[PDB]
RNA sequence: AUCCUUAUGCACGGGAAAUACGCAUAUCAGUGAGGAUUCGUCCGAGAUUGUGUUUUUGCUGGUUGAA
RNA sequence: AUUUGGUCAAUUUGAAUACAGAGAUCAGCAGUUCCCCUGCAUAAGGAUGAACCGUU
RNA sequence: UUCUUGCCUUUUACCAGAAC
């Protein structure tokens, strides 16, 4: 029912959800407000106040954020300063490090024909000289 | 000053007691903080004590949570201060309402019980 | 663009250009207001230019209306860009043959940009040609 | 206030060392509130020792007086 | 700036075989690994000797602390309770003992 | 005086991760952020925006070369 | 059927010198965050022990 | 200049045809 309110629907879409969050809430706080009330009150200033409170904030909502200013390249100087190691340090390192079985891989054998394996997506990696020439003639590592 | 419908006001060492209490049930996840999950927690039957804010303005968003509490038979006081409340449940802004919660087997039950006979002592 | 990119006025003004920048390099877009490819290329370097504000400044340059560089390319004038840094004008090896401008449109902002890069790399280095990093040969 | 008058610069400075003392002096929930650091400074009393404390935590807090002093 | 202190590398029987700041590490290698273990030992014997110093301390300031506070009473609680007998000396005693404690 | 629960503060030690961790004269937030759902209801604390670093910060050691 | 896509930079110049352009690689440790254990402190909050009688 | 072929990959200059 809360959803299908002119309070919500009149917003746009990318607001309903937060929107209708925040109506339930403020329903809520207005139903208890008339529970609290004696008959021949009216008051109906806190509803009110929870209207336009709910208002600015659909405003905030449909409102984007003002452009930025496009973050600049920073001045290219080509530093090598870092120089580290540590067990700790070198595990990070070691997942963007090429291992030692990639390395092997990326070496290539010059007179054979090298050892490739067929992926059914692609028929084209090389398995490289990460096989063992023995073992490659032989089977799998 | 606060407000005369805010009752029963926790005497100070008594809103302090309260507060310890709240901050203890905040580490042991035997608190809920808030006007709504105080009332579900009062509807489930779960509420051991409801805490209230006497400066809550507008109080009337407020003032149903202890007619609930009388239909219950649950005690409840109001402290004084809305932050302070905030603060002992671990959040910066603004709470209002609060339950500590039942669980028997927690290490804080005494100290619930204790406050619970207080805030019952206050009411008449 | 024409509000976004500093235009300059008159050739001294230019040289001061030219000159002033120590930190940054000094890209000045030679080129007639209203041609095509000169629209084209400052369009480009609008884009360019907020990236690359914190290594290389970007201005442009009416050649019909300052006539004062016509020493910097002998009398041909196509809409062209040029190099600077430290006062000392920049060479950009293309495929195109000529390496002290390019003298055509590049359409990729991000290639540009890796370019402008290049050359700045290059005058630190204080190397006063540089090769770029893309071939051309076809737009010349 | 004759309080801070006399002793208490009463900066962000300030207001953390006096922190920092109570928390020494042996805090559990945050020391106590200040309407304007004269109460604060009340309760600390009873530990009596405030003066020593603030001309360590700017060698600490930040490390500007230290590079004063060096220099 | 101050270069007050040195930050040495903090070997462990771990970092034993990687650490080579300190010499000795083959050359004369049980002596390294006393040094060594040496180490870790003084690093834990510091951390319980730190605390050793908490412990006295805290005892130090309680004596005087309690001593101190004097404090004036606002309200009192108080509690009657009667019983039929206690020729028991346990109970009796319990009472005693424990109302000492308590300031009761 | 002994034993234990909670939180925090300091630390021994051990472990994981840094695609993570901040920062803000921002905007909003237990007077509901964001979510669940068997649809009855339930959980209940950050979200938004901006931005700084982020194949890393600070420090050491070696071989080496350089020559 | 011809041809352009082919200019080393740097320095000394009023063509000569240069000749491609000027730290690497291996390894610690600490910090940052989160987690777990452990000892201590601080608050709070328990639980319990201890002979035997006390104080105007 | 525009469209279609062929050099092809670009500047000419062309290959070989249309339209203005």
């Amino acid at each position: 029912y809360l959803f299908a309110s002119d309070m919500i629907q009149k917003f746009p879409v990318s607001v309903h959800k937060q929107m209708l969050r925040m109506l339930c809430a403020k329903v809520s706080l207005a139903a208890r407000v008339d529970a609290g009330q004696k008959n021949g009150d009216r008051n109906t200033v806190l509803a009110h106040k929870w209207k336009a409170e709910l208002s600015k904030k659909a405003r905030k909502l449909s409102e984007a954020p003002s452009i930025s200013e496009t973050k600049a390249l920073p001045i290219p100087e080509d530093q090598p300063k870092k120089k580290r190691a540590g067990r700790k340090f070198r595990k990070y390192k070691e997942k963007f490090r090429l291992s030692h079985v990639r390395q092997l891989q990326n070496r290539m054998e010059f007179g054979k024909q090298e050892q490739t394996v067929l992926d059914s997506y692609g028929e084209e990696v090389g398995l490289g000289m990460s096989n063992t020439s023995l073992q490659q003639a032989v089977g799998a590592t | 000053a606060p407000n005369p419908k805010a009752f029963p006001l926790a005497d100070a060492a008594l809103t302090q007691q309260i507060l310890d209490v709240v901050q203890q049930a905040a580490n042991l996840r035997q608190l809920k903080k808030g006007a709504n999950e105080a009332t579900k927690t009062l509807n489930r039957g779960i509420s051991e004590f409801i805490i209230m804010a006497a400066d809550c303005e507008p109080i009337e968003i407020l003032l149903h949570l202890p007619l609930l509490c009388e239909d219950k038979n649950v005690p409840y006081v109001f402290v004084p201060s809305r932050v302070a409340l905030g603060r002992a449940c671990g959040v910066s802004r603004p709470v209002i309402a609060a339950s500590i919660t039942t669980n028997d087997a927690s290490a804080i039950k005494t100290q619930i019980y204790a406050v619970k006979d207080k805030i019952e002592t206050l009411l008449i | 663009a024409s509000v976004l990119l500093p235009q300059l006025r008159t050739g001294w003004h230019v040289d001061q250009a030219i000159v002033t920048e120590t930190k940054r390099l000094v890209v000045i877009r030679f080129g007639r207001k209203n041609d095509r490819q000169c629209m084209i290329m400052d369009e480009l370097l609008s884009s360019i230019a907020e990236r690359v504000r914190n290594f290389a400044v970007i201005y442009l340059c009416d050649i019909d209306e300052v006539s004062d560089f016509d020493e910097m390319y002998e009398l041909t004038d196509p809409m062209t860009v040029m190099f600077f840094y430290h006062n000392k004008h920049m060479m950009c090896d293309f495929g195109t043959g000529n390496n002290n401008k390019l003298n055509f449109i590049v359409d990729d902002k991000q290639e540009m940009i890796d370019i402008l890069e290049t050359i700045f790399r290059g005058a630190r280095k204080n190397k006063g040609l540089v090769v770029s990093p893309y071939d051309y040969n076809h737009k010349r | 206030a004759k309080s801070t008058e006399n002793e208490i610069p009463n900066l962000i400075e300030k207001m953390v060392a006096k922190g920092l003392n109570d928390l020494v002096e042996q805090y559990k929930f945050r020391e106590t509130t200040h309407s304007k650091r004269e109460l604060d400074s009340g309760d600390d009393q009873p530990q009596s020792s405030e003066a020593k404390r603030t001309k360590f935590s700017n060698p600490a807090i930040p490390p500007v007086i230290d590079l004063e002093k060096i220099k | 700036l101050g270069l007050l202190p040195k930050p040495e590398p903090k070997v462990k029987l771990s970092n034993m075989m990687s650490v080579f700041e300190n010499d000795q590490n083959i050359t004369d290698p049980t002596a390294w690994e006393k040094v060594v273990k040496d180490q870790v030992d003084l690093r834990k014997r510091k951390h319980l000797e730190e605390n050793e110093r908490r412990h006295e301390d805290a005892i130090k300031r309680r004596k005087e602390a309690v001593n101190m506070n004097v404090e004036k009473p606002t309200v009192y609680h108080c509690k009657v309770f009667q019983f039929k007998n206690l020729q028991n000396p346990k109970i009796r005693f319990k009472l005693k003992m424990n109302s000492k404690e308590l300031s009761l």
